[PDB]
């Protein structure tokens, strides 16, 4: 399944 | 000027062979053999330019060069089956830029059947049938195999091969026609064939 | 040695949220997708044996998605602010990321980059633990992610979250991730004029993509004047190939094609007309 | 950066006439993402042309497979036309049956 | 020899044109063409040394010829006629020096037809040993069967278990007129394998005659109903019958 971390550039 | 003076040199296996070679050259002549195995290119055997007269070259064949009568005769002591092709003998004069080429000699050395077995044999296609051709086999090379006196039956000349892995040579013809009204016994007909040819059913 | 690996792309248009296409793989199998294009977009399946999965995996997963199109959005206003690059003018960011497992079922090794408008701009070393930025810009986000120590955190996602979908995913579809099929071989030959001719090898129907195609003129190599297509997709999860070379009229039996696959039993060896 | 399609016209099984089969056009290294692609029979394009989800490959170039259902026929001639920002005009590739 | 030539073979029709290719030995500089017509024995057409033309024999206007800075050769015939049909031999020495043996390539054959209508590939058959010469003689002869192709360009050879064997074969020397005073007949060429008997018995053993035919290439127009003959294998097998 897809990260559940997401991080902005 | 070159002349190879015979068309056709037929020799036994085993036996000395000889195809003749006279050229028409003002003065010290440049000279040359070459050999055209079927299917193959020229390939050069060996030349006279100066020095000894017997020159030794490729497949244990040699020339004898002589100025007396102006030959340059192609030898060698014992003939191979292999043997068999066209031979060419070329001169080059100082100012030829080309070699200058015989009409060239077939060499047609026979195999020496110890065991002649001649038969006629009929091969039936690996796929569909009344397709068959008729194999006639395991004669002495002194048989000879005439062409169909039928414009519909079709006649292959002589042909030998080995079977290196044992030392055994063969002659064989194969002939096969459009009709299936044709018979193997039939066959080879306008040829004469040996009387003791063992012919099954 | 197997696979998972998320592939992102989006795409800011003029005027509208940008587009957001995901693309899941296992190995080089295609099993989940998610388009930001529909009303209501979904997870949704693209391999057989995903489909063992009850509703929660795709209610949750779809909710992280549109949080990552969210991301991505706010990434791509960022990243227009670091080029100096007006609002207006499209731009892409992509972004892949998995984890490479043994035979074992530990981490071989985790992956994690990310590209802006076609060029490489800023990715996660092999020790999970540092970032490599393409450019001056690409610092900016290098010093942000260092300074909130995100290296723990995708280490931490790679090493363990990663390697146990995949776990499971391949237990879940055995009989298909684990066979492996291999390809149906030929060669054709073209008369291209009277003094040359093209020897054309075709491999088809194999999976997975990894395969070898190579002519060889009597055991030597043709590396140089051989004409390779890249590997491409049969439309139902194989692959097909070919590999062709220019050979001198008359001198054509001299060359020979060798494959190799994993589904092979042995490295096959071809020629013809 | 811009990168120019890699275009390849082919079939899913080798074409046997008056057997259905699946007509592919695979359009792969380009960017960016914005790209036209058409199935043609004799000319006309073909209707219900469904294609792959967007997708790239180690190196960050797109591909996209565009396929649809068809009968080959000794008379009739599949091509694929494909239009990018890369490209002076459509470009088309005929479908060859051994390329 | 060292000498290379491309094609062997040239099928092409009156009033066309073709380009034969030469590679002299390495180190030769001089460079030699010639025709070998079935007619008129060896004939002598150009020379080249290291690029410039030098000695010239009675080569045709609609004939020329070409060394490169490589140092290869090319011989071009143009408007051709159905005289032109002969064996196109290259043939190189290290210079121009009468002492100097020229080293022949393999020839390029060409063959010069009307028109490209009657052009035919063979169809190719196997035959099965005889179990009379099974039994009698301890040995089992194949035969092979190309027939109806025109010209009569085509090569031959046994492969058994996918290896191509050279002792027990025999070829003839030349394809057969399958129609023997029509001036345009087609041709039909056989050839034999021999084997032990044990081994054609062992029904694992494979047998596979191959005729490379000598057609036309891509480039030939072709607006006649069958399908183009161009250069192709058409082939033939059987297993080992116990």
């Amino acid at each position: 399944s897809p990260r559940w971390y997401f991080y902005y550039l | 000027s070159v002349a190879q003076p015979e068309d056709q040199v037929n020799v036994a296996e085993g036996n000395p062979l000889t195809v003749k070679c006279t050229y028409s050259v003002s003065g010290n002549p440049y000279l040359f053999w070459y050999v055209q195995y079927p299917n193959r290119g020229l390939q050069f055997l060996l030349k006279y330019i100066t020095g000894d007269n017997l020159v030794k070259g490729s497949y244990g064949f040699e020339a004898e060069f002589n100025k007396s009568q102006t030959s340059f005769h192609l030898k060698k002591p014992s003939a191979l089956v292999s043997d068999s092709a066209l031979y060419f003998c070329a001169v080059r004069d100082y100012n030829n830029a080309r070699l200058m080429f015989g009409d060239g000699t077939q060499l047609v050395v026979k195999p020496n059947i110890q065991n002649p077995d001649p038969a006629v044999y009929q091969l039936r296609d690996s796929k569909s049938s009344d397709k068959s051709v008729c194999l006639f086999t395991d004669f002495d090379s002194q048989t000879n195999v005439s062409q169909s006196k039928d414009s519909d039956v079709y006649i292959t000349d002589k042909c030998v091969l080995d079977m290196r892995s044992m030392d055994f040579k063969s002659n064989s013809a194969v002939a096969w026609s459009n009709k299936s009204d044709f018979a193997c016994a039939n066959a080879f007909n306008n040829s004469i064939i040996p009387e003791d040819t063992f012919f099954p059913s | 040695s197997h696979s998972m690996r998320y592939f992102y792309t989006s795409v800011s248009r003029p005027g509208g949220e940008p587009r957001f296409i995901s693309v899941g793989y296992v190995d080089d199998t295609q099993f989940v997708r998610f388009d930001s294009d529909a009303a209501s977009p979904r997870e949704e399946p693209r391999a057989p044996w995903i489909e063992q999965e009850g509703p929660e995996y795709w209610d949750r997963n779809t909710q992280i998605y549109k949080a990552q199109a969210q991301t991505d959005r706010e990434s791509l206003r960022n990243l227009r602010g670091y080029y100096n690059q007006s609002e207006a003018g499209s731009h892409t960011l992509q972004s892949m990321y998995g984890c490479d497992v043994g035979p074992d079922g530990r981490l071989l090794r985790g992956h994690d980059q990310y590209a802006y408008d076609g060029k490489d701009y800023i990715a996660l070393n092999e020790d999970l633990r540092s970032w490599t930025a393409a450019d001056t810009a690409a610092q900016i986000t290098q010093r942000k992610w260092e300074a909130a120590r995100e290296a723990e955190q995708r280490r931490a996602y790679l090493e363990g979250e990663c390697v146990e979908w995949l776990r499971r995913y391949l237990e879940n579809g055995k009989d298909k991730l684990e066979r492996a099929d291999p390809p149906k071989t030929h060669v054709t030959h073209h008369p291209i004029s009277d003094h040359e001719a093209t020897l054309r090898c075709w491999a088809l129907g194999f999976y997975p993509a990894e395969i070898t195609l190579t002519w060889q003129r009597d055991g030597e190599d043709q590396t140089q004047d051989t004409e390779l297509v890249e590997t491409r997709p049969a439309g139902d999860r194989t692959f097909q190939k070919w590999a062709a070379v220019v050979v001198p009229s008359g001198e054509e039996q001299r060359y020979t094609c060798h494959v190799q696959h994993e589904g092979l039993p042995k490295p096959l060896t071809l020629r013809w007309e | 950066i811009q990168r120019t399609p890699k275009i390849q016209v082919y079939s899913r099984h080798p074409a046997e006439n008056g057997k259905s089969n699946f007509l592919n056009c695979y359009v792969s290294g380009f960017h960016p993402s914005d790209i036209e692609v058409d199935l043609l029979k004799n000319g006309e394009r073909i209707e219900k042309v469904e294609h792959s989800d967007l997708s790239f490959s180690k190196d960050w170039s797109f591909y996209l497979l565009y396929y649809t259902e068809f009968t080959p026929t000794e008379k009739d001639e599949y091509a694929c036309r494909v239009n990018h920002v890369t490209l002076s005009q459509p470009k088309i590739v005929k479908w060859d049956r051994d390329m | 020899s060292g000498v290379t030539q491309t094609p062997k073979h040239l099928i092409t029709a009156t009033g066309q044109r073709v380009t034969l290719r030469c590679s002299p030995r390495s180190g030769d500089l001089s460079v030699y063409w010639y025709q070998q017509s079935l007619d008129q024995g060896l004939q002598f057409l150009i020379q080249y040394y290291n690029g410039e033309e030098r000695a010239k024999g009675n080569i045709l206007e609609r004939f020329s010829a070409q060394q490169f800075p490589d140092l290869h050769s090319e011989l071009n015939l143009s408007s051709l006629e159905l005289g032109d049909s002969a064996l196109y031999f290259c043939a190189s020495s290290v210079s121009g020096g009468a002492y100097n043996e020229q080293f022949f390539g393999p020839g390029t054959r060409l063959t010069v037809l009307e028109d490209l209508k009657n052009v035919f590939p063979p169809e190719v058959a196997v035959f099965e040993p005889s179990e009379a010469e099974i039994s009698h003689t301890q040995k089992a002869t194949l035969v092979c069967l190309a027939t109806g192709f025109y010209p009569d360009h085509v090569e031959l050879s046994w492969w058994v278990n996918g290896k191509e064997v050279h002792s027990g074969v025999c070829t003839d020397p030349q394809p057969l007129k399958e129609q023997p005073a029509l001036n345009d007949s087609r041709y039909a060429l056989s050839s034999r394998l021999r084997v032990s008997a044990t081994f054609w018995q062992n029904p694992r053993n494979h047998f596979r005659c191959q005729v490379q035919f000598y057609g036309l290439s891509e480039n030939d127009e072709w607006t006649q109903d069958r399908a183009k003959p161009v250069t192709q294998i058409v082939s033939a097998e059987a297993w080992g019958r116990a």
